[PDB]
């Protein structure tokens, strides 16, 4: 029958390793670097874009970096379109949330259902995993200010900066250098497009092959707002810190 | 509207002795004021000797009589040809009668 | 070799192997034995022990008031088989008021087997069955094969060296189907028949096992002290 | 890969037979049936010496006439105690009596089989079942993954199987006490057995008709294991 | 390569291999024929005896579908009797819809698209016989033979098995020297020959034969069985003609 | 290598299964042609009956799936009896929901759908034939749609299929260059028959008896299948010109 | 339904599956449980190539079943959480129903339960997960280890250890921990838990987590400070 | 019987490519030229009918397909597997946006619900992959004019102008030279006709070329008048008549 | 069940809830303790049909403690309370819905606020400085109209409560037997054993 054509992509190698999910974050490896940097005043999303052309239409696009709901955003590295799948999964849990507690989703029990979901897809069902490591930036009145990663796997970590997709090994040892506890968002956004301008793999890094967000307290008293980067306003970022 | 019960008439007795025991009817069937059958058993020898009756409705009576019928031909299928005893013929059929609890055999049952 | 893998896969040869892996578990089973004349059916068969602190394994199984069977191979299999037809014979009774005929039990046992070497993830039934009865039509024997086969005859032998027993019923048919109306000399037949299938071993107390059924006799098992009369 | 439900060439089902493998790597189970009762006594093997011995649940009641004792995969048993505990007490409640120890045996055997492509394989365990009935009297069963069940006078399962069941074949006979069979059961595991028998790496059972299923304490046994060793240098 | 071990696969060839291994199957099996007459239609099949322990009559393999329907087939039995269980469902079906009983062309389609969906799927298994049956209906006498691929035609005279190229020559010779048509009685008389002819391909076993028919005036258009007097007057015509 | 054999992508992008489906459609070694007239649309193909002991009358790969719609196959019978019931169905189904006769592009799209389904889903094979839905379309007038196990279709102005079906082409390629127009211009479906049985003679270069042919007409309210003497009739017409 | 049979036998009688889960556990962090007289510690080891982390909200190691059981693990993390929250609502079912929270050898008993039925339900891979759940049964105080496995089994231990190097952290409690005599206090029993990791981890900086189990819903958590007064203590002592 | 696949037919592979993606977008690379190009007032799709036979009617058989009054579609790869998305795309448009909001959706959700579709072939059980790469031209009110390329992946990029298929490489080259921001619709149609003019061989008419427009709304094409917020369909199909006449202004 | 009344003061929540349960014409219990602990800040009280208000409130509690454990961390009663309503909204359509009317008293710690909130068996939910289901309500909510000031002390929101309490005693058909009264403020949940 069928038997003959399984993959069998929910099992153990004789070393106690998933077969797939190895294979998964190998295909991870290779897709545009995204960083997440954390301060005390806000967070700093930033993400490389994979060799962009320039006939591609730079402000009216959407590649790394998602928002999930007012407080939380997310910076995709892999497949988009499995990213999609997972992201508006994750818009609804939120809103789920809402509707039940009248309360917005602390960001944790948030990166928990959808590294849940990632879990099932490696112990049953026998489909392929989702090829897609998040970086989560969010804001709740619990923990403040939070970043986590999820991969393939189903596990996620908090962190203080991170980086996923290309080059992290490199990139991790130039934000472990300099990055300290006291930063401000200012200081971590010239962190995080310092780092990609070294590790990236171009030539040198511009505008239209960036995508930036920072979640601050910077609005008027006691609350968070998002900003996803117009393509002038990196520019002009790039500019003031002095990579361009 | 459809009634899915009738009464059939007739009365059983059943009687103890020390090493003896009688289940008796009468062998008159009915429906209203007409007469069915003047002879028309409904008591019956069901084996490892267990007799049993089943008074009220005539239809319910024999599905009741025919799975309990039944159901001593499985024990002995299932038990080694084990002898049903009477108790363990009483609890049986309590338990055919009472899954009909919302849709009840219409009868008097005696064994 | 290749085409072995499952039963729904055909030998270019146009075999079906599991089929006959099927049928290889029923030779590796102990001897049974079956015959009829007129007026009664008899089944034979030689019970299998683990060990001499093990008890034998019986090999007869009760159907109906007016039929069973005996089994040889994969013991659960003719459980199951053996239920089935405790089921359509009861079903007969209960519906249509009708001792299930022995033919028509056959044919049930055909195409339930049947079923089980067509389609994917299931496997053929490992034991094979000998059916005796007594219907409208007199007495019967059938042998149910788990490849569907199913076969009526006068006399039959299933399991390790059936052939002998085989034999033996073969040239004395003309003897053993006028025994009409004698139940004992009946089995005596079937109890020599079977005898020719023993190698060191004889028939003990505990290792025989017959049944039989017929015009005025329901289907009953022998064990124990009861079979020391036919030793 | 093959198929769940393969026939071997030889007529055997692969998955039934290789479980049977794992069942050989368990421990020592034995079961000796007399007419004063039936005994039950197994191995423990603690893998460490820091593991508390007495959590090590090999023999179980299934109903107050009926226990049993396992060996190999001890982990699968769980489901089959579960069901037959559960096939004792729903069949008192459908005919206000106990059930026999056969057809006890018999539905825990309808198990077996129901896996494929019901659940993924065989059980990896083999079960001694050890009962009372007014019909049958005392009985010990064997009860396989197979869906075959042998009733024993006395039976060995398990890593020492081989070796304790032609021990069994010369020592048992049809006049043994209960008294007997407890020190036989003692002796033949300390032969067995890697590690010295003691009360806390041994168990013992029995099932009588008067007082039913009962597992002996620790300090029973130790008396039950200093009495063997005297018995044995007495001549 | 690797074509041949799942069914449905095609191979560079454009071939089902199951299918055609499934064929093999039936070559292997004894010889059925069937023969189209004048107002019906005759089946015939031999029926090899293993052992004397066979009881004679009484191992019937022709089965009646409906009450106007024969059929009889080759190959591996249990297979045959599977087919004609739906074939009973398919005729059951039609009859309890449309009052009239299955035409014979309806019939035949509903046993080619249920032969022919067991070649689209690698979880099931060809069927490993070969079908002829067939009968009559209100357009009249129709015979047809069906085929483990799901393929089948009208038949004037049809035959398969381990016998069929030499019932095949013979049902040739019969449709050339009676162009106006056989009648009902001739045919069983033929159909007789033709088994004990086609025996010489499975000469070490003896045989039993067996006969069936529908015929319009014979049988009033419902199918029999042949037996006494009608089918002893067959087998006597022909052990005359062998030798 | 098990991109072989079921409808998955092999390394270079190709479903080898429906490759090997199209293979199977010249099994039967039958070649098939279609053209259209002014009122009408006439298909033709061979009829090959190798067995003497077949019933000639039952052999047959033109089907009537409708009133207004015919189907001839390219392929074995049981695939091409299962597409043709289908189609049936199909017809009929729609007819019911919608209120109006299916139309013969409408059909060929949905059984190219069909057979997409097979070339994209696993457990499903190709059927190994090639169908040809005619009619005379009440908006669109004479139609010949042909469908493949690819799940590929389109309208024809005339086509043919077979295992010598470029010789046919070609044949019909240089007679629309030379009449200029899209269709035969003749009045009669009779003479479009003769046309379609003339052109198959000269590119298959065999002459044709009456039980060698098998023909297939579609008129406005009907399609029908002409019989061996109304073949032999049509036979006549040619040879006596 | 994905059905395929993924746990089976082999011809020498293993279920390859469950041994290669085991293979998942022994990659895992260490973790190790010690019983005192009247308390149980769960000890664990965190990897410190994982510098940058934010301790706060990186979920902890050691994880609360109810307030009176723990649950450790060694092994796959996303396999863990999955056992947890089943074991939690199982937890909060059994009060509502038996009107009493779940023993120690219950709760271990359904968790072992879990890890069982993956090994013989088609279409799923067993969980690559030991666990160590240890607490106090409701008004009682004698203290309750136990120990689970992805086959299924499952055991009470004074002490035990599970994951990497776990044979090595075995040994030292073996010689080290007294049947006859267990820590008699909780500052005894905390330090031959941290002793024991000290065999295995590094350094004792922020690669020890400490979580102390005392009876009646008494769970604490040590943090950095506290735990390397022990690690001071231990060292001092050592250079003898 | 029964669907037995429900397990994943596309997987990782070591290297961590995923094969059928690959292996789709190869069998992309094999069809047919087909590109986009967007303009200030407008957006044009265009491809090459390949007539597979010169007895076939290739104005039967749409390569640019209607999927809402305001977006359009164009593909390069497999022509049944894009026959059905078309189907199943439009269909999406109405259950998942018309039914609910009773409005059209605006082009880049139309695009991202198939995409989904597209992704789901890439994961779900006992199915391949799509065997086409799809470009979708469209105008919504609040977005303006926009062009979108879906990939076998799931994967959607929005874009200024683009081609994909057999000669993609040097018609992106040829593009990106003549693109410019104040393009108007005319403009770009011309610069469509001569791209496309490099990668046909054969015939270059009218009958041969397939080109649709998302341009000014169209009343004589709404089929009826008195609703004045209605104004007619932004797509339309340029004629073969159409098609010649700026032929020779080339 | 009948009788359950609730007032929110300056710093804490008085549940008052009566200790009959009756069936037919007997009173088969004057000590029944009508309220669960959902946390150790939020207190529920219910009123209804039998069955159906102890298997609500028990399920409801489970819930809650079931959240707490796994993000080690109290729900705030405005959060308790949308989840009380979404679930007897859901019921309410149901094929037999529960018919029980709750008050849930709530300290809530981040605000440092105590509040109180009225569902009724619609999922109907209203915040008050004041609550009361049945018929209750008939009586105390003009009276509390009257009485009731928002900056009182636990000890004046406690003698309101006696005045109510008379006032029922009073005027109320059935003897429901006295109440148990519970307070709710940042200190937890406490129960006034002479009342
Ligand atoms: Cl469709
Ligand atoms: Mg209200």
């Amino acid at each position: 029958g069928s038997r003959r054509y399984d993959s069998r992509t929910t099992i153990f190698s004789p070393e106690g390793r998933l077969y797939q999910v190895e294979y998964a974050l190998e295909s991870i490896s290779h897709a545009g670097t995204a960083i997440g940097i954390m301060a005390s005043d806000g967070i700093v999303l930033a993400a490389e874009r994979k060799v962009t052309s320039t006939l591609l239409e730079q402000d009216t696009s959407t590649e790394k970096l998602y928002k999930l709901n007012d407080k939380i955003a997310v910076a995709v590295a892999g497949l988009t379109a499995d990213a999609e799948i997972l992201i508006n999964t994750a818009r609804i849990h939120a809103q789920n949330y809402l509707k039940t507690y009248n309360e917005d989703i602390p960001v944790e029990i948030l990166v928990r259902r959808l590294s849940d979901i990632k879990q099932g897809y490696t112990q049953h069902g026998g489909l392929r995993p989702f090829g897609v490591s998040f970086i989560y930036a969010g804001y709740d009145d619990r923990y403040g200010y939070q970043l986590y990663t999820s991969n393939p796997s189903g596990n996620y970590t908090g962190w203080k900066a991170i980086s996923v997709g290309a080059n992290t090994s490199a990139a991790q040892t130039l934000l472990q250098m300099d990055y300290k506890d006291d930063m401000k968002v200012d200081d971590a956004i010239e962190l995080a497009l310092k780092t990609l301008s070294k590790t990236t793999d171009s030539s040198a890094l511009t505008y239209d092959r960036l995508e930036f967000a920072t979640i601050r307290k910077g609005a008027n008293d006691g609350e968070v707002y998002q900003k996803i980067f117009k393509p002038q306003e990196i520019k002009d970022i790039l500019v003031k810190t002095g990579i361009t | 509207q459809f009634n899915p019960y009738g009464d059939n008439g007739g009365t059983i007795l059943g009687i103890a002795g020390e090493d003896f025991a009688v289940l008796a009817g009468d062998t008159r069937n009915i429906t209203d004021y007409s007469i069915n059958s003047r002879y028309e058993p409904k008591v019956f020898d069901c084996g490892d000797n267990i007799v049993m009756s089943a008074n009220g409705f005539a239809a319910d009576g024999d599905a009741l009589v025919k799975r309990f019928k039944n159901s001593v031909k499985w024990y002995h299928f299932d038990h080694n040809d084990k002898k049903l005893s009477i108790n363990s013929a009483a609890r049986n059929i309590q338990h055919l009668l009472y899954g009909k609890r919302f849709f009840p055999y219409y009868v008097h049952t005696i064994i | 070799n290749n085409y072995d893998g499952d039963t729904v896969t055909f030998s270019p040869t146009g075999r079906l192997f599991q089929v006959e892996y099927a049928l290889e578990a029923i030779k590796q089973g102990s001897v049974t034995v079956g015959l009829r004349s007129n007026t009664h059916a008899v089944l034979v068969a030689l019970k299998r022990n683990a060990d001499e602190l093990s008890s034998y394994q019986k090999k007869i199984i009760k159907c109906d008031e007016h039929m069973g069977l005996s089994l040889a191979g994969l013991a659960p299999d003719a459980r199951v088989l053996s239920n089935y037809l405790r089921q359509q014979c009861n079903y007969s009774s209960l519906v249509f008021n009708r001792k299930l005929a022995v033919e028509r039990a056959g044919h049930l046992l055909c195409d339930k087997a049947q079923k089980n070497t067509q389609s994917y993830g299931g496997r053929p039934y490992g034991v094979g069955l000998l059916i005796i009865g007594y219907d409208k039509s007199g007495a019967h024997l059938l042998e149910f094969q788990p490849s569907g086969n199913v076969t009526e005859l006068y006399g039959t032998a299933i399991g390790a060296r059936s052939q002998g027993a085989k034999t033996y019923l073969e040239r004395t048919l003309d003897t053993f189907i006028k025994i009409d109306g004698n139940p004992d000399e009946l089995i005596k037949a079937g109890v020599e028949a079977i005898s020719q299938s023993l190698r060191d071993e004889s028939l003990t107390v505990d290792n025989l096992s017959i049944a039989i059924v017929g015009k005025d006799t329901p289907f009953t098992i022998y064990d124990g002290e009861a079979v020391a009369k036919y030793i | 890969d093959r198929g769940v439900s393969t026939f071997s060439p030889e007529g055997r089902l692969f998955q039934v037979e290789y479980s049977l493998e794992a069942i050989k790597l368990g421990s020592t189970a034995i079961g000796i049936a007399t007419k004063e009762g039936v005994v039950l006594g197994v191995e423990k093997r603690a893998t460490s010496p820091l593991l508390e011995s007495d959590s090590i649940e090999k023999i179980v009641e299934i109903d107050r006439h009926i226990g049993c004792a396992m060996s190999g995969l001890t982990a699968d048993a769980r489901s089959m105690i579960e069901h037959a505990r559960t096939a004792a007490v729903t069949h008192n409640l459908y005919y206000d009596e106990d059930i026999n120890v056969e057809s006890l045996t018999q539905s825990v055997c309808d198990l077996a089989l129901r896996f494929g492509e019901l659940m993924s394989r065989p059980f990896g365990v083999a079960l001694l079942i050890a009962g009372h009935d007014a019909d049958d009297g005392y009985q010990l069963f064997h009860a396989e993954p197979s869906g075959t069940f042998y009733r024993y006078n006395a039976k060995a399962i398990g890593s020492g199987s081989e070796g304790a069941q032609a021990e069994l074949l010369n020592e048992w006979h049809s006049s043994l006490t209960l008294k007997e069979a407890e020190l036989l059961v003692l002796k033949i595991l300390k032969q067995v057995m890697e590690e010295k028998l003691d009360e806390n790496n041994a168990q013992l059972s029995c099932i009588t008709k008067q007082d039913g299923f009962k597992i002996y304490d620790n300090e029973k046994t130790a008396e039950l294991i200093k009495e063997l060793k005297e018995k044995e240098a007495a001549e | 390569t690797g074509y041949d071990l799942s069914n449905s696969v095609f191979s560079p060839d454009g071939r089902n291999f199951q299918v055609e291994y499934a064929v093999k199957a039936v070559e292997n099996g004894t010889t059925s024929i069937g023969i189209k007459c004048n107002d019906g239609v005759v089946f015939a099949v031999e029926k090899l005896i293993t052992s004397k322990l066979l009881v004679p009559q009484k191992n019937v393999k022709i089965q009646v579908v409906d009450r106007h329907i024969g059929c009889v087939y080759s190959g591996l039995i249990p297979d045959g009797r599977h087919l004609v269980n739906r074939g009973r469902e398919e005729a059951a079906s039609f009859k309890k819809l449309y009052k009239t009983p299955i035409p014979i062309p309806a019939f035949a389609d509903r046993l080619g698209q249920y032969v022919q969906a067991h070649t689209l799927y690698n979880s099931v298994r060809p069927f490993g016989v070969s079908t002829i049956f067939g009968g009559v209906d209100k357009n009249g006498a129709h015979l047809y033979m069906l085929e483990p691929s799901g393929s089948y035609w009208g038949y004037k005279g049809a035959a398969t098995g381990k016998g069929r190229q030499s019932a095949k020559a013979e049902l040739e010779k019969l449709v050339d020297h009676h162009p106006e048509g056989l009648s009902a009685r001739e045919a069983v008389k033929q159909a007789a020959k033709i088994i004990y002819l086609a025996h010489e391909d499975n000469k070490e076993k003896d045989f039993e034969l067996e006969i069936s028919w529908c015929s319009l005036s014979e049988t009033n258009g419902l199918h029999k069985f042949v037996k006494g007097d009608l089918l002893q007057e067959a087998i006597d015509f022909a052990q005359k003609e062998i030798n | 290598g098990y991109d072989r054999h079921i409808t998955i992508f092999s390394p270079e992008g190709r479903l080898y299964q429906v490759e090997y489906a199209f293979k199977a459609t010249n099994q039967t070694n039958i070649n098939s042609l279609a053209v259209r007239g002014k009122d009408c649309t006439v298909v033709i193909s061979q009829k090959k009956v190798p067995d003497k002991l077949l019933d000639p009358t039952t052999v047959s790969y033109i089907f009537c799936i409708s009133r207004t719609i015919g189907m001839v196959v390219n392929g074995p019978i049981p695939d091409a009896r299962n597409a043709a019931l289908r189609a049936k169905a199909e017809a009929a189904e729609f007819r019911y929901k919608y209120g109006y006769d299916m139309p013969c592009d409408v059909l060929a799209k949905r059984m190219a759908n069909l057979s997409q389904i097979y070339t994209q889903r696993a457990y499903m094979r190709p059927l190994g034939v090639i169908l040809t839905f005619v009619s005379v379309d009440e908006e669109l007038g004479p139609s010949i749609y042909k469908t493949d196990p690819a799940g590929y279709y389109v309208g024809y102005k005339a086509t043919a299929t077979g295992p010598k079906q470029q010789e046919i082409t070609t044949n019909l390629e240089n007679h629309f260059k030379k009449s200029k127009i899209d269709h035969i211009n003749e009045e009669s479906w009779e003479k479009v028959v003769e046309f379609a049985i003339t052109h198959m003679i000269d590119a298959l270069g065999t002459e044709f008896s009456k039980n060698d042919l098998e023909v297939g007409v579609a008129t406005k309210d009907k399609f029908f299948t002409l019989s061996a003497e109304n073949i032999e009739e049509r036979l006549v017409a040619i040879a006596e010109q | 339904g994905y059905d395929r049979a993924l746990s089976i036998f082999s011809p020498d009688g293993h279920i390859f599956q469950v041994e290669y889960a085991l293979e998942a556990v022994k990659r895992g962090t260490c973790a190790v449980g010690v019983k005192g007289k009247n308390c149980v510690v769960l000890g664990c080891e965190r990897r410190s190539t994982l510098k940058l982390q934010d301790t706060r909200i990186t979920p902890s190691k050691v994880s609360k079943i109810d307030s009176h059981v723990v649950l450790s693990f060694s092994g796959l993390n996303a396999d863990s959480r999955i056992l947890i929250e089943k074991a939690r609502v199982e937890a909060q079912s059994h009060r509502l129903t038996l009107e009493d929270p779940v023993t120690v050898e219950y709760l271990t008993r359904y968790v072992a339960g879990v890890q069982q039925r993956y090994t013989q339900s088609g279409g799923v891979r067993p969980f690559g997960v030991s666990t160590l759940i240890a607490g106090f049964d409701p008004r009682d105080d004698e203290p309750k280890l136990y120990q689970t496995e992805p086959s299924g089994i499952y055991s009470s231990w004074s002490a035990q250890t599970i994951g990497r190097n776990s044979k090595t952290v075995r040994e030292f409690l073996e010689k080290n921990y007294d049947r006859k005599e267990p820590p008699a206090t909780v500052e005894e029993c905390v330090k031959l838990t941290v002793r024991s990791l000290l065999e295995v981890v590094q350094t004792g900086a922020k690669n020890i987590e400490i979580t102390v189990v005392k009876p009646d819903s008494d769970i604490v958590a040590l943090s950095s400070e506290e735990i390397n007064q022990y690690v001071t203590q231990i060292e001092q002592e050592k250079q003898e | 019987m029964t669907d037995r696949y429900s397990f994943s037919l596309t997987t990782f592979s070591p290297s961590g490519k995923l094969g059928q993606i690959d292996y789709a977008l190869t069998a992309v690379k094999q069809g047919v030229t087909s590109l986009g190009i967007k303009a200030t007032n407008g957006v044009v799709i265009a491809t090459e009918k390949k007539s597979s036979s010169p007895l076939a009617m290739s104005e039967t058989l749409s390569k640019v397909s209607l999927l809402t009054p305001d977006i359009g579609a164009v593909y390069s790869g497999m022509g049944p597997d894009y026959r059905v998305l078309v189907d199943k795309s439009r269909k999406v448009a109405h259950t998942s946006y018309k039914r609910i909001y009773g409005e059209y959706p605006p082009t880049k959700l139309l695009v991202s619900e198939v995409a989904k579709i597209m992704q789901e072939a890439t994961q779900s059980g006992g199915v391949r992959p799509f065997g086409v790469s799809l470009l979708i031209a469209g105008h919504d009110e609040f977005n303006g004019f926009s062009l979108y390329q879906v990939d076998p992946s799931g994967s959607y990029f929005p874009w200024k102008a683009t081609a994909i298929g057999k000669g993609s490489v040097a018609a992106k080259t040829f593009l990106e030279k003549r693109w410019n921001d104040e393009l108007e619709l005319e403009d770009a149609i011309h610069i469509a006709l001569l791209t496309l003019k490099e990668s046909v061989e054969g015939e270059f008419n009218g009958d041969t070329i397939e080109l649709a427009i998302i341009g000014d709304e169209n009343p004589d094409l709404l089929g009826y008048t008195g609703i004045p917020t209605d104004k007619g369909p932004r797509f339309r199909k340029l004629t073969s008549q159409e098609i010649n006449d700026r032929l020779e202004a080339l | 069940m009948d009788i359950i009344l609730g007032i929110r003061v300056q710093d804490s929540v008085i549940l008052a809830s009566s200790k009959a349960v009756t069936r037919g014409i007997s009173v088969l219990k004057d000590s029944d303790d009508k309220t669960r602990q959902l946390s150790p800040h939020t207190l529920m009280s219910f009123a209804g049909e039998a069955g159906d208000t102890v298997q609500f409130a028990e399920y409801i509690q489970a819930n809650i403690q079931l959240y707490s454990i796994r993000e080690d961390y109290e729900l705030s009663p405005q959060a308790v309370s949308s989840f009380v309503r979404q679930e007897l909204a859901k019921s309410i359509r149901s094929r037999r819905p529960y018919q029980v009317n709750v008050l849930i008293g709530g300290y809530d710690k981040k605000k440092n606020k105590p509040e109180l909130y009225q569902i009724d068996y619609l999922g109907t939910k209203v915040e008050l400085p004041y609550g009361a289901h049945g018929y209750s309500g008939f009586y105390t909510f003009s009276l509390l109209d009257h009485h009731y000031r928002p900056d009182m002390t636990t000890e004046e929101g406690l003698d309101l409560l006696k005045l109510c309490v008379q006032e029922l005693e009073k005027r109320m058909p059935m003897d429901f037997k006295g109440v148990i009264v519970k307070i709710v403020d940042k200190d937890g949940i406490r129960q006034v054993d002479d009342f």
